[PDB]
């Protein structure tokens, strides 16, 4: 066909289309063949297509992908029956080879329909009612393995798979199927309200994780209890909100920053805490001298100082427990010195 | 005879010099120097960060036209084990290792190199949180992170790229919900710039890959998944969709701006690889299409243009197949053809910066450079002026 | 990291044996047993000093900083630069 | 053809002709500056003496004749043969 | 033991085993792989040797191409102060003072390095003795001095030159009555050879500028003060003026031949500087000026080519403009052209033998040294032809 | 003196010469003082320039 398609100048005169049509047979039965292979392709469903999952990769959900799929195909088999109409002249059908083709194409279209599956998966939506309206967030109650007592996990009331829903409505809806107005409002409600619901939910993961992090070095708690105590604070205020409001903005960018300045606090705090514990310990060992033993003091005074000047929460009682043990392990190593 | 001091200067990390050299300085010690058309040049698959993971987004370090780097979303394998999947693959000398690794707790999506500074490099993830990563330090973890905000980009960042000179850079990302942000190599906390792209009544636009006129800054180009081309300027004296394209039946996947600069200017003319096997080439004064590329069907993901070769340039096939493609010999059979051995869903093409050889991703991630013929890789003046008549031709 | 270091490093070649020597000389680490690792790397150590030394000669500012020697029978590694000295056995090709 | 080897050897990168040093530390060919050479092959000549004994005390049938001496400024490719020691001057680039 | 048995033992056979060993080695050490616009450059201004004392002449040298001699003449603010002064400044780091500095008795009017004596400084000055200086010497004072016998010069001599081979050198040297005279470098006790220039007989020649052809030792040309430059023979049966040329109506401030080779032979042009703002590109071959570039109100001091692109040249100017002319760019406005701070008229220009490098001259001492853009200095392998292409354009 | 050198055998055409000069004799009298801005220098400088 690029061959033809190289000269196509006295089609209009009768002369050549003797030539085409003594080769017609020929290009009608490699055009089945050619049409026979692509049918073939298809029947290896969506699922057992490595373009499936390489659309999920490309952001396609599969139901979407598998649907756009097909309507490609199709696209395809109309590309070759227009082309062979182009090139073999009008009513090809006619013959008895054209007429089998064209009833062969007519079959594996109607075999490659689409709108069922749309059907089917708006017919799911529908049953399954997804939504997001409810509480800002859930608390559950969960016995995480590992521990007796069962966890009061805190979640997020939304489902992030609910978005997967909006972006096939945002595809189907281009795609030429018309989605019930029910369906259109509610994946276009939780498309609109997908970022407030996953910076809420990014920013409470992180939390859980520093604060589990500080609970797991005991030594630190007591110092970070203020900021635990206004993190505590700022989400008991927003609990109590409704899924939907106009506060929703506000409050969770302030939560948002205000839990990322507790986590940067917390890692600082945290590195400077085992700063002091290893200097603590050196002291420990470090020879009997005065020199060393102030210059090791000096140190730690020196962080002490460096921690009030970012004026941090809770130092009086913390600086007191840090100044009974180093008192304790001074009078162990001035016990060894004087014996 | 020590016990301890060893073992503890062992367990305190002050290795970050000694392993940077180390690593750089056994692969060189891998040489083995003892006294007593197309064609596959180089095939890297990595058996630590590849087994069964596909290929995300390629690039080349133009600072460095050495060093490539390439992603990976999580992996299916294993969820406990990393997920965001990054390597820096080398040719300095042949070994089968990556030179360098790099991790994200989001899966990867698009990756590439800054021209600001030659040694950091920024990728986009599946939760659209732009990362940073620093080549020099030896680190797993990402050194920087775009807040997730509604401000900042939250959908899945699909394209990212650095535009300006090296006093005057920007970095620009895009999401696919259609948001453009511009950021700063300095800092990454904070949208220098972002807006919404619109089309027409305050209808977003699914941007999945963009580009941009080489030589030029702003006035920038998207492929949407809906199947639409558009032209948008970055500021202007209006921000947002400036045309849209007549465009292809199914999404547009890989979209690219021509490269090649001589005596002609060809710096409107766009390559795009839809869905549909169709590389479909067309300029920007233009709204139709101005050729298509048909040969299959079923989606060719990526086409990327030769940076030397003004009428050259490649596609590859999910079918597992990469034709190089010319213009100026032929316009409806490809002048060169290869398929990577097992038939593998090839994803991502690239261009080597100065061409003359090329990159392929694979779904497998087995990535696979290799060099072009000579005869075919070299331009000349007469490529210019035949390839002006061509676009002549209709 | 350690095992991962050891472990590219080694596994790069199939190497015989290598470990980590982050002092100077007199390795307590082994990989095949602990004389031939031990008294070799402190061998190697006392000899690294005096090609350091001789490095030293030409231009006192002249460090070693990579050091390799392939012979009939085998190839020695070692990478100075403050404190970390190579070891690598293995065979001349 | 000694020439031959001296127009080869002159093709490498930062190498001024062939020098060869004996074992009595005085190069036997002239190239670069007598007393700097000199001292320079002594020092080489030594050191290479305490590297094939430190070889041949776990090696006693190895032979010499490959050592990497590499710098940030130059590397010097040092080939003992069994009286002839080749010295080459060569920029790391 | 002694350098005579190592000639005998060389000459032994059993070297096959030292060959293959040298032929192994170097072969397996073959392969070799790493490891992992004007512009003001820098400033030279003494004060106390350069109160006023304007700038004179300037020079690099050959072998120490990081040294520039000065010569700062009049001595009008204190008559006891020093006459006449000459510095010598170094490149390779900055100094807020002369590496070194000589007085000489009268007002030194030109000067330069020897190139034999690689330690020395010989200028000419205003009275007409040639004056060495000798860097080894402590003394301030000329080391040694030529006669202001009729023998030698005896007319203030601006032109001093020392040309040759490292084995066969001559200090020519001129003064502004014409007489020419030739020197041994180390015996000046008495002119080995000397002529008075006169062109048709009976007509002298009020020399002011000379220049020796890049390799010709025996046939230069010298710029009279007349306006009329001349090519005279240094050597042989037609020692002296061979060409009358009409020239310019302003008395020649400067001249140079060509200074660049590896391409078609161009040392038959050298360049004019005349008094009213006219340098002539201009040939020995031909009789009338090739062409005139003219401009401003001013008028030039001295004009040099650039040693390394065969085309380019400086121009000095009075309103304190230095202006490159890259003649193949462009023919008619300067290629670069910016002026130095304050207007002060500039008097010399020598340009760095490594050619990527200009200094200037000042009417207050100020010695200015300006770097140029790479792409405006190195000229390229086609550069020669396209000289000869625009000179052959008329 | 260039930009209109770059005519000089264009203006022979007869629509060329009305195209020239006709337009520009007022630069004509701008270039005249740029003239007498040259003649500025030799107003006073003679012994001290």
């Amino acid at each position: 066909f690029r061959i033809f398609s190289r000269f196509n100048a006295l089609f209009v005169r009768p002369h050549i289309r003797g030539a085409i049509r003594e080769y017609q047979t020929q290009l009608i039965q490699r055009v089945k063949d050619d049409i026979e292979s692509l049918h073939d392709k298809f029947k290896v469903q969506y699922p057992q297509s490595q373009a499936c999952k390489m659309s999920h990769v490309r952001d396609l959900p599969p139901v979407s992908g598998s649907i756009i799929w097909a309507k490609q195909i199709d696209r395809q088999l109309t590309a070759y029956m227009k082309r062979v109409e182009d090139v073999l002249g009008k009513g090809w059908e006619n013959h008895v080879e054209g007429q089998k083709l064209k009833q062969d194409g007519d079959s594996f279209r109607m075999k490659l329909n689409t709108q069922e599956i749309f059907d089917d998966w708006a017919r799911k939506v529908q049953q399954r009612n997804l939504g997001v309206s409810g509480r800002i967030f859930t608390i559950e109650s969960t016995r995480v393995r590992g521990r007796t007592g069962n966890v009061l996990k805190l979640k997020v009331n939304f489902l992030p798979e609910i978005i997967t829903l909006s972006k096939e409505v945002r595809n189907l809806k281009w795609l030429g199927f018309r989605v019930p107005l029910a369906i259109v409002n509610k994946a276009h409600q939780a498309n609109q309200l997908y970022p407030f619901a996953i910076s809420l939910i990014e920013s409470v993961r992180t939390y859980e994780r520093t604060c589990e992090k500080v609970e797991e070095r005991n030594t630190i708690s007591l110092l970070v209890a203020g900021l635990k105590k206004e993190v505590q604070a700022l989400i008991a205020e927003g609990i109590a909100l409704v899924w939907e409001s106009y506060k929703l903005d506000p409050y969770v960018q302030r939560l948002a920053e205000t839990v990322f300045n507790f986590q940067e606090k917390v890692d600082d705090l945290l590195i400077i805490e085992e700063k002091i514990d290893l200097e603590v310990r050196s002291l420990e060992t470090c020879m009997y001298d005065h020199k060393t033993f102030s210059e090791i003091l000096n140190r730690v005074q020196k962080a002490v100082d460096d921690l009030n000047l970012h004026s941090y929460s809770n130092l009086p009682i913390w600086v007191n427990k840090l100044d009974m043990e180093i008192e304790r392990i001074l009078g162990v190593r001035l016990q060894a010195g004087l014996r | 005879l020590t016990e301890e001091e060893k073992q503890q200067i062992l367990h305190s990390e002050e290795f970050l010099s000694f392993f940077d050299h180390s690593t750089r300085i056994v692969e060189r010690a891998l040489s083995e120097q003892i006294n007593i058309k197309l064609s596959l040049n180089r095939q890297f698959f990595d058996e630590r960060w590849s087994k069964h993971r596909v290929v995300s987004c390629l690039d080349w370090s133009s600072q460095y036209p050495e060093l490539l780097v390439a992603s990976y979303n999580n992996n299916e394998d294993a969820p406990h084990e990393p997920d965001g999947v990054a390597l820096v693959w080398n040719m300095k000398y042949k070994k089968t290792t990556p030179e360098y690794v790099f991790h994200c707790q989001s899966a990867v999506m698009s990756a590439t190199f800054a021209k600001f500074h030659p040694n950091l490099v920024v990728g986009g993830t599946y939760s659209g949180q732009i990362v940073l990563w620093d080549n020099r330090s030896n680190k797993r973890t990402p050194v920087q992170r775009t807040p997730l905000s509604a401000a900042a980009h939250t959908h899945p960042v699909y394209c990212v790229n650095v535009v300006g000179t090296q006093n005057a850079h920007n970095l620009i990302s895009i999401s696919t919900d259609g948001k453009i942000c511009s950021w700063s190599l300095d800092m990454l906390s904070h949208p220098q710039d972002s807006m919404e792209l619109v089309h027409k009544q305050s209808k977003a636009v699914a941007v999945t890959s963009m580009s941009f006129p080489v030589g030029d800054v702003n006035n920038f180009v998207v492929g949407s998944e809906e199947g639409s081309v558009y032209t948008a300027c970055r500021h202007g004296s209006k921000a947002g969709i400036s045309e849209m394209f007549e465009g292809h039946q199914g999404p547009i996947t890989g979209i690219h701006c021509h490269a090649a600069v001589g005596a002609v200017d060809f710096s409107h003319l766009f390559v795009t690889s839809s869905f549909d096997w169709t590389v479909k080439l067309w300029t920007t004064k233009n709204n139709k299409p101005l050729y298509s590329f048909e040969d299959n069907a079923d989606y060719v993901y990526d086409v990327m243009w030769s940076p030397t070769h003004p009428a050259l340039f490649a596609c590859v096939d999910g079918m597992g197949r990469l034709d190089l493609w010319n213009l100026n010999n032929d316009t409806e059979v490809p002048t060169a053809s290869i398929s990577v051995e097992g038939n593998p869903a090839l994803n991502r093409v690239r261009w080597t910066h100065s061409g003359r050889e090329i990159a392929v991703g694979d779904s497998e991630g087995q990535i696979v450079i290799y060099d072009v013929g000579e005869q075919i890789a070299v331009p000349r003046n007469d490529e210019w002026a035949r390839f002006g008549r061509t676009l002549a031709e209709i | 990291e350690v095992e991962e270091t050891l472990k590219r490093l080694q596994s790069q070649k199939g190497v015989q044996g290598i470990i980590v020597v982050n002092t100077e000389g007199i390795p307590i680490k082994s990989t095949m047993d602990n004389p031939t690792t031990t008294q070799y790397a402190s061998l190697m150590h006392s000899f690294i000093l005096k090609a350091r030394s001789t490095v030293r000669d030409i231009d006192p500012q002249n460090d070693l900083t990579f050091l390799r020697i392939r012979s009939k029978k085998n190839e020695i590694m070692v990478a100075p630069d403050k404190d970390y000295f190579l070891i690598v056995i293995q065979n001349p090709t």
